[PDB]
């Protein structure tokens, strides 16, 4: 049985952690909402 | 019980101790988090109950006590946070710049930072702090680290 505790507002921090590439990939959706990637 | 707008971290009793299977949004009285975090079920707010509105396996998002209520949507330009919630750990924005998923429908937003799965329902924002999409939901690339779609649903 699930539950939810608070974790923070939802804002927007100046001089965050900037990290990670912004790849282009060729995917598929299937029925069951689960991505795949097409070559 | 509490129905306080922020981010929230989604937990369960059923395993061993208290494991954390996702995040999720609350907005103007809804809850908002990803279909594969909870699978439809209620969940709980102290003595409070939360009772699944609207949901899509396919879409895999999922809002409890009223409709979807997150309508915002990444220019294709700018940089985005994301708002990650991760088991154990304090919630920290990441910036980053999303790259395409690109589908027989249409381009899609994605950020490519790799975290338990237990982030999963983390909001992604702009710079207004506006939520424009939940992150846990994408594909694993030939370098083995995920890449999430920005994954928004429909304010009727
Ligand atoms: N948990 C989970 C994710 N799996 C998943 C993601 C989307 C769907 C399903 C399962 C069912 N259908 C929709 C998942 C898997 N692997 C690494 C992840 C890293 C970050 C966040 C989510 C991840």
């Amino acid at each position: 049985d699930m539950y939810i505790e608070r974790a923070g507002d939802i804002t927007w921090e100046k001089d965050a952690e900037v990290t990670g590439n912004s790849p282009r990939l060729d995917v598929a959706l299937d029925e069951s909402g689960d991505f795949s990637l097409v070559e | 019980g509490e129905t306080t707008d922020g981010v929230y971290r989604v937990m369960t009793r059923r395993l061993l101790g208290s494991t954390q299977v996702g995040v999720g949004v609350m907005q103007e009285g809804v809850f908002h988090t990803m279909w594969h975090v909870t699978k439809g079920a209620a969940l709980r707010s102290g003595e409070g109950r939360l009772d699944p509105y609207w949901g899509d396996v396919k879409q895999d998002l999922v809002s409890y006590c009223g409709p979807w209520k997150l309508d915002a949507a990444w220019d294709g330009l700018s940089e985005v946070q994301l708002l990650a919630v991760p088991p154990g750990e304090r919630a920290k924005n990441i910036q980053t710049l999303p790259g395409i998923f690109k589908t027989k429908d249409g381009d899609i937003g994605a950020v490519a930072l790799d975290y338990p799965a237990g982030t999963s329902g983390s909001p992604i924002l702009d710079k207004c702090g506006r939520v424009i999409g939940l992150y846990g939901n994408g594909v694993v690339i030939k370098n083995g680290s995920y890449v999430s779609a920005i994954t928004q649903g429909k304010r009727e």
